[PDB]
DNA sequence: TATTTTCCCTTGACTGACTGACTGAA
DNA sequence: TTCAGTCAGTCAGTCAAGGGAAAATA
């Protein structure tokens, strides 16, 4: 039953959640960023310059250096890259939508551990 | 509708005094025709309807040459069709280039004379700029003569500076009272 | 040397294969032993190996077939039509003069997005149902692969699935760190190599060094960008400078992570900066809300009239230059005059680039604080 | 020659290496307008003797001709035509084509410019070109030049990112120095530099650009030696030349740097030493008022007329001439309708002329806008 | 017949033209000679148009020589352009005047046939090929070295304006980069402010290009210097005519061929109404017209008012008086502040106006004239004179050869007596002498009316005041026809106004017909350009506010 | 090159809250 | 002469249709 049961969850689950898990760190503090901004506003669109403001105020808590914008872009492609968002960041920068690809609840499950 | 038209039993008040006009302004075509030949166009802007002159004058003068009549004021008319009665049945010959056509077929021969008639030009199919353009530059020739009628408040928005140098135009106060039955739709 | 010299260039540049494996025991396992399966036996199979790019998604199926015949390699680049694919078929097979083999399929996503699926659909069919043995491996980026395809096709897609991530923690990075920069056993020299080993043996440990891998380490976890880290460093060894040094590992680690922006910034003039307080006075004014060239040229004129010197009174034909200048390198995006622009930048990345201009006045520094 | 130019020149002569070493497969430079992107490459590549093919997006408007034209290129200098259709194609024509013996163990080079392009001539071209010595496998590395950063290349999907580098934004003594270098060999080196010195104290404020800085130069040269040559100034005369040329500069800030005055007759120069306006007027002034920031708007013809009576204190008959001439502005675009509803009623009309015309226009005829104008 | 659910129904010269039954010989004569002069009219203006056109042309030519003195280690060379119904012909001229003059390669460009840059391309090789497969500027440059084995190449883009932007700028780029190799030359057509290239082309690009800007009142004024102040031509017209032509020129838009229309027309108005313009021709046919007159001609010329009053001894009058006018515009025009006029026009308005002796006013500047001043209007009126030959005015240049010859205030006020002496002498109206209706016409009404008609103010004539064509006391101070009770009943709820006007007619006076009335006044008025049915009431539109 | 569909931006009337002139103090 | 309560006259927020150029298809 141990094989069947491995063969099942295995070709049939999702790997969202432990992709998220496996992610970096300052994806990571961007993931959180983000769920932080929709939770003070409600929406599932937001522009980049209100995440990249709640990503810096997340930085400075956590410690970490000052981000520049170009690492927070570069960081942006790679999650768009294996569309863990939505976005289209080719020509505008500043102003992008971003949409949370998979339910809240699978990220906040994938975060709290 | 129906009904309306049916009922046209109305006289009008003052007979013999519109009558004389009548007369006073038919007095004008051999003066019209003299303009014409010399390289003119001649227009009609008054109150009245204009038909009853129109109708008066192509029987009286129209009738020993090759003239063709637009009835612009039919709701389904565009110059397309104009061109194909001049190309097709005018000419007996079996829009850019149509009009490049006839403007080199008129050029190639001198010989070919029609008088152009417009019953109305400023109707709501004719209004627009390239369809005025068409028509001047057709009676831009010295072989096309035009007669036409405008009615609209606004009508001479219509056309600028070089449109109007196009047409040798030519003006004639001609202040009739008679209704425009034919012409209202309802 | 430049026998140590060509071969670490050979190693990370061209990304030839090394014969050391990082983390994937089970997956490579896997992998050939399910290429064994196919080619020694005639059962067909179909498998997508799924991962972030740079994670060396690559070098398992170029070691598993050094592991174990025609192999077919198809990039999603270079055919984008299906007369492109099967011209390029029958080329490779050699079966052009007539009109097990084994199918590479590079960029297996952009496939999904032909007009009909017609090649993968068909791959499909003919590795279920034909008896030749036919083996598809797809190599994909995009987590949702199982969503870009059809019902039918995926009816027919045997869900193989490999996860290429980097589930490796720091000390283990540490280790990756200290064998990547590390000469074979082939090497001519050998007491060279020896203290070679040795001065890399030394550099593991030193803090400076792993202030860089720490940093890189939260940037991004993929060795392709630990790679081009590596190769930049190495440009800096000569026979002057014959071993590394942590201070070069500091110089590699900064110059790979300098911000665009700024620098672009720092190459602007006087009167774009000048234009840019404006603009960000303007917007913060106008909280996220458009404008265009006459409310700018009018707060810059109040400015310069105002607190400013009397010199720089431009007219008005220069500052439209100047705003055309700026559009031109896009950093002004429209939603001429009376057009409604819009900004590209972020105040605080504006206060630090001024901090580091050279020649700044302090008249335009108070109005940009002002 | 480079001047001021030593740190990315050996940056990139280490990088390079040997004839049969391995390099980067994508290195991707930016930098602002005459940065130098261009000359250091070029001349770097003719310097080393190194087998370069150079590239120019914009020439290149289809992905045919881009891909012709290099395989061209690339025959001619390994050295009779070479037509390819699609990328694939032209991959194998490459690995085709450089089996050359000279092509052999050497690293080849596509020095690409103006690559702000490729952005927007096919969706996969860009990765095609990032990927190619994995592709090709025959030691190829690719340079990409752009104005834009790298973070506006990017697409969606990711690719294999290219290693960056960002040449130097310029200075002072670099510009100066780069000018005070091809002096004319008829007056001394210290007179040049102090007209460098002189003409980047008068437009280093706004305009940076070496290129149009050196042809301001070249154009405002001979004006300065005419004092020297008339004898009223010696070349010692500093405070006496500035005083000279300030103005005269400040002159060809405001008429040449614009182009307004064509360079031949700026050089020829110094060698040398009715009723349509006030329709006009009305139409301007029932524009701007029900500020001016927000822009003009549409008014009916009836206001316009009732404005054009109003200011004129003369019987102007409504003929039909007044009618056709106000259409006649709207062909010469100082006038625009909107809506197109209908072609004779109520042509609504927005007037897009600037102020200054409008007040050279009325004092023209000796009337004034001003007073009427706010509100 | 002609009417029903279709809109396109088909159904001498003298006999025409005269209808009266007077004369119709004269008729044909006058007829015959009015169109010879009307064809010398359009001959004398075609020549002085072409003269125009080759004189802009020659500008053009010389320009493009000194920017082609340029081609003649790039050091930032630009690429040379020139900025420029008829304009078909004028173009065409153009080639005519660069093809023999400048090189035999000249292309035309339409802004029709160019969306991209491919189709602009193809065409412009093809026009190449012409004028002797994904071609590029490579191929250009491979077939210009192929042909030339030195002269340039010159495109013409005679609709600027309606170019794609994109298009322009990717091929100025790409022609500016091989100027070494290949060279060009642009002429752009422009019929608008110059400006609007600044709003197409970018100056980043337009960094690239060295621009040129190259060619009304000065037009009609040597027209009309070279139609009615020459004394050949026989005909001319009244004060009255010449003001009308004039106030609608200079007031409604600077065009000449309506005023060359307004000439013809008037031309045949007085060959048309007066039988006796048979009598005025050249003087050797004038005289053989004059010896052959019917007995009725004699009649007419015994009629004249002018007559009542009282042909060579005009045209002499008129052959000096042009003269002496000429040499009164040159003394004008000498002065600073210009009293009289700026140009011929304004001189010959006020000359003939009324006896001129503001005429003291500018004596009055006449009088405090420096020495420099009178040596050069003397030089000008000699120049003058020498101009034209067999003058009758011989003694007058020898008096003011004395005159200048001699050479303080004495002297000036004798030369000052002299030229006024002049003017006192041989100016005059011309209605004085006698006989002089022959050859004028004065209809003003007329021709004012047919130039520069008013549709609206005719409309509210016929709408407000009926009894101005209708002579039966309708109005002195409701007895009208119903279209003008309801035109003025207007200045509007559709029911409110039609009780009122159902009760304003029957107080003008079953009746049902009164509806019908009412919906035909409304109906006819909703042809013309008046009212738009709305939704605020039943229907209330007020597009007139006059 | 010709033909058919879609939601974004313009016009307009319905609706509910707002605030200028008035009064009285200080 | 500017700052507190009143009201009448004011003003902006709000709910719908439809034109029309971009988008899609042959
Ligand atoms: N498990 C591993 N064992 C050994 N080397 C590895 C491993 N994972 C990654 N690498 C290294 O990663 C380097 C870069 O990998 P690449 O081959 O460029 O990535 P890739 O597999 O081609 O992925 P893409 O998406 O197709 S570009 C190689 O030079 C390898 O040495
Ligand atoms: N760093 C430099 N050192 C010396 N001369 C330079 C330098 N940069 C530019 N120049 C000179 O300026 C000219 C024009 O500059 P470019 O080299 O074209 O700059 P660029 O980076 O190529 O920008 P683009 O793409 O040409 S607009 C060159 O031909 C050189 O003569
Ligand atoms: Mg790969
Ligand atoms: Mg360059």
């Amino acid at each position: 039953i141990a094989h069947s049961m491995e063969a099942v969850d295995e070709m049939f689950s999702s790997s969202y959640i432990t992709a998220i898990k496996n992610s970096s760190v300052l994806e990571q503090s961007f993931l959180r960023a983000i769920l932080a901004e929709f939770r003070r506003s409600g929406l599932e669109e937001a522009t980049f310059q209100q995440i990249y403001s709640q990503h810096v105020a997340l930085c400075r808590m956590e410690g970490l250096p000052y981000p520049t914008m170009s690492e927070t872009m570069a960081v942006c492609s790679h999650l768009g890259s294996c569309r863990l968002l939505l976005v289209e960041p080719s020509r505008n920068d500043l102003l992008l939508r971003v949409r949370l690809n998979v339910s809240q609840d699978d990220v906040l499950y994938a975060l709290k551990d | 509708q129906t009904l309306r038209n049916l009922l046209s039993k109305v006289s009008p008040s003052f007979s013999a005094e519109l009558k004389q006009l009548n007369q006073q302004y038919e007095k004008l075509f051999h003066k019209w025709m003299l303009q014409l030949h010399l390289g003119f166009n001649i227009v009609l802007y008054g109150l009245g309807s204009k038909r009853d002159l129109l109708e008066r004058f192509r029987t009286t003068m129209l009738q020993d040459s090759i003239h063709v009549v637009i009835n612009g004021f039919f709701p389904g008319i565009s110059v397309k069709s104009v061109l194909n009665s001049i190309t097709e049945e005018v000419l007996d010959h079996m829009i850019l280039d149509q009009l490049d056509w006839i403007v080199n077929k008129f050029k190639e021969d001198s010989s070919l004379e029609l008088f152009l008639l417009i019953h109305n030009l400023d109707s709501q199919m004719l209004r627009g700029e390239k369809s005025q353009q068409i028509i001047g530059q057709l009676s831009s020739l010295h072989n096309i003569y035009l007669i036409a009628s405008i009615d609209h408040l606004n009508a001479p928005l219509m056309w600028d500076h070089a449109k109007q140098s196009l047409f040798n135009w030519l003006w004639y106060e001609t202040t009739t009272y008679s209704p425009y039955t034919e012409e209202t739709s309802y | 040397l430049s026998q140590v010299q060509r071969i670490l260039r050979e190693r990370f540049c061209r990304q030839s294969p090394h014969s050391n494996l990082f983390g994937v025991q089970v997956q490579y396992k896997h992998l050939s032993e399910l290429l064994k399966r196919t080619a020694l036996h005639g059962e067909s199979n179909s498998v997508l190996i799924i991962g972030p790019r740079g994670s060396g998604k690559t070098m398992l199926i170029n070691h598993a077939l050094k592991e174990l015949v025609l192999q077919v390699h198809l990039n999603g680049l270079l055919q984008i039509n299906d007369k492109i694919a099967l011209k390029e078929i029958t080329r490779q097979l050699n079966l052009e003069n007539v009109v097990p083999v084994i199918f590479i399929l590079d960029e297996f996503d952009l496939f999904a997005h032909h007009k009909n699926q017609t090649l993968l659909y068909n791959l499909f069919d003919i590795s279920q149902s034909a008896q030749t043995p036919i083996a598809v491996i797809g190599l994909t980026c995009r987590l949702d692969i199982l969503e870009l395809l059809e019902k039918r096709v995926k009816s027919r897609f045997s869900h193989r699935q490999i996860h290429l991530m980097n589930s490796f923690g720091f000390p283990q990075y540490v280790k990756i760190f200290k064998e990547q920069l590390s000469l074979p056993a082939e090497f001519p020299d050998k007491v060279f190599a020896e203290k070679w080993n040795e001065n890399v043996q030394y550099l593991s440990e030193d803090r400076s060094v792993q202030e860089v891998l720490q940093k890189h380490f939260n940037i991004s976890k993929n060795l392709r960008s630990l790679h081009m880290l590596l190769m930049l460093a190495l440009n800096r060894v000569t026979a002057s400078h014959p071993f590394m040094t942590a201070v070069d590992l500091m110089e590699a680690s900064q110059l790979c992570s300098m911000d665009s922006k700024a620098n672009i910034v720092h190459g602007l003039s006087v009167l774009e900066i000048c234009l840019i307080i404006a603009m960000k006075h303007l917007n913060d004014i106008y909280e996220e809300e458009p404008f265009n060239f006459q409310m700018v040229y009018n707060e810059f004129q109040k400015f310069v009239q105002r607190k400013a010197h009397s010199v720089y009174n431009f007219e008005k034909p220069v500052v439209m230059k100047a705003f055309e200048h700026l559009q031109q390198l896009e950093l002004i995006k429209p939603m001429r005059e009376y057009q409604l622009m819009k900004l590209l930048l972020d105040n605080t990345q504006i206060m630090n680039a001024l901090q580091k201009y050279p020649n700044c006045p302090t008249d335009v520094r108070q109005w940009a604080t002002s | 020659v480079v001047l001021c130019r030593e740190s990315q020149v050996s940056i990139l002569q280490s990088l390079f290496g040997e004839r049969h070493h391995f390099s980067f497969p994508s290195i991707f430079i930016y930098g602002h307008t005459a940065s130098g992107k261009t000359y250091v490459t070029q001349t770097l590549l003719k310097t080393l003797e190194l087998p370069h093919v150079f590239v120019n997006c914009v020439e290149c408007f289809t992905l045919r001709l881009l891909l012709e034209q290099i395989l061209n290129k690339l025959n001619h200098l390994s050295s009779t035509e070479i037509t390819c259709e699609t990328f694939n194609d032209f991959v194998r024509l490459f690995k085709q084509v450089t089996t050359a013996e000279n092509l052999k163990d050497q690293t080849v080079y596509i020095v690409l410019d103006k690559a702000e392009y490729l952005r927007d001539m096919e969706a996969n071209l860009l990765p095609g070109f990032l990927r190619l010595q994995e592709l090709a496998d025959r030691n190829v590395t690719v340079l990409f030049l752009s104005e834009i950063v790298w973070e506006k290349f990017r697409p969606n999907t990711g690719c294999f990112e290219p290693f960056v580098l960002y040449f130097p934004d310029y200075s002072i003594g670099n510009l100066q120095k780069i000018l005070s270098h091809d002096h004319p060999p008829e007056y001394s080196a210290d007179f040049y530099a102090a007209y460098i010195n002189i003409l980047l104290g008068v437009f280093y404020t706004v305009c940076r650009d070496l290129k149009e800085l050196r042809h301001l130069a070249v154009l405002n040269f001979p004006k300065y030696c005419e004092p020297v040559v008339k004898g009223e100034a010696s070349e010692r005369d500093t405070r006496k030349l500035w005083r000279n040329i300030e103005p005269h500069l400040k002159k060809a800030m405001q008429t040449v740097y614009l182009r307004e005055i064509s360079s031949s007759q700026w050089e020829k120069l110094q060698k040398d030493d009715y009723y349509s306006k006030f329709i006009l007027i009305a139409a301007y002034l029932a524009s701007y008022n029900p500020n001016h920031l927000l822009g003009p708007k549409p008014f009916p013809l009836d206001r316009l007329l009732a404005i054009l009576y109003s200011i004129v204190d003369s019987r102007v008959a409504p003929t039909a001439n007044i009618f056709s001439q106000i259409t006649s502005l709207v062909t010469l675009q100082l006038l625009t309708l909107v809506g197109h509803d209908d072609q004779l009623d109520g042509p609504k009309y927005k007037c897009t002329v600037s102020l200054d015309f409008i007040r050279a226009i009325a004092r023209t005829v000796n009337f004034d806008i001003i007073k009427y104008l706010y509100d | 017949t002609s009417s029903m659910s279709k809109g396109c129904f088909v159904f001498p010269i003298e006999d025409y033209f005269n209808k009266g039954k007077n004369e119709p010989e004269d008729s044909k004569l006058r007829f015959e000679t009015y169109q010879l002069i009307w064809q010398q009219m359009k001959s004398e203006n075609e020549r002085l148009q072409e003269e125009l056109n080759k004189n802009l042309f020659d500008n053009l030519i010389e320009f493009l020589q000194k920017s082609h003195s340029g081609f003649q280690q790039i050091k930032l060379r630009e690429i040379p352009t020139a900025a420029l119904t008829d304009h078909d012909l004028t173009f065409g001229s153009l080639t005519e005047a660069l093809q023999n003059n400048v090189t035999p390669y000249v292309v035309s460009l339409q802004a029709k046939d160019c969306p991209d840059m491919k189709h602009f391309l193809q065409k412009l090789i093809s026009q190449l090929m012409d004028c002797c497969t994904h071609y590029s500027m490579d191929s250009l440059s491979s077939w210009y070295m192929t042909v030339t084995q030195s002269p340039p190449v010159v495109v013409i883009l005679k609709d600027m304006e309606s170019f794609a932007t994109k298009v322009l700028q990717d091929f100025i780029i790409i022609s500016s980069q091989h100027l070494h190799e290949f060279p060009l030359i642009l002429i752009f057509g422009i019929a608008t402010s110059p400006i609007i290239i600044h709003r197409l082309l970018p100056h980043a690009v337009s960094s690239l290009l060295c621009i040129e800007l190259f060619q009304c009142k000065e037009h009609l004024t040597t027209v009309l210097d070279k139609l009615l102040l020459t004394t050949q031509f026989p005909f001319k017209i009244n004060e009255k005519v010449l003001q009308v032509l004039t106030n609608i020129f200079l007031y409604h838009d600077f065009s000449v061929q309506n005023f060359i229309k307004g000439l013809q027309l008037s031309l045949l108005e007085h060959f048309y109404s007066q039988p006796l313009s048979v009598l005025c021709c050249n003087l050797p046919e004038a005289k053989r017209r004059i010896n052959f007159l019917s007995n009725n001609q004699c009649e007419n010329i015994r009629r004249l008012p002018s007559f009542r009053r009282y042909l060579e001894n005009l045209h002499v009058y008129h052959m000096n008086y042009f003269l002496v006018l000429r040499c009164l515009h040159k003394f004008t025009s000498s002065l600073p502040k210009y009293p009289l006029g700026r140009q011929i026009r304004e001189l010959y308005c006020t000359c003939l106006e009324k006896n001129i002796w503001e005429y003291a006013s500018v004596l009055q500047l006449l009088r405090m004239l420096a020495k420099d001043e009178l040596m050069t209007i003397l030089e000008k009126c000699f120049k003058v004179f020498k101009s034209y030959c067999e003058n009758h005015l011989g003694s007058t240049a020898k008096r003011i050869e004395e005159f200048l010859a001699q050479f303080f205030e004495v002297l000036r006020e004798n030369v000052v007596n002299f030229i006024d002496c002049l003017v006192r002498e041989y100016l005059l109206p011309p209605e004085t002498q006698p006989l002089h209706e022959v050859v004028y016409f004065s209809a003003a009404h007329a021709l004012r009316e047919h130039l520069n008609a008013a549709p609206r103010i005719a409309l509210h004539t016929a709408l407000n005041n009926p009894y101005y064509y209708l002579k039966n006391e309708a109005l002195k101070s409701n007895i009208a026809p119903d279209i003008c009770i309801a035109y003025k009943l207007h200045l509007i709820n559709l029911v409110d106004w039609s009780e009122a006007f159902a009760t304003v007619v029957t107080a003008a006076e079953m009746n049902e017909i009164i509806h019908a009335r009412f919906i035909r006044a409304v109906s006819e008025l909703e042809l013309l350009g008046f009212i738009k049915p709305t939704k605020q009431k039943t229907d209330h539109v007020a597009r007139l506010t006059w």
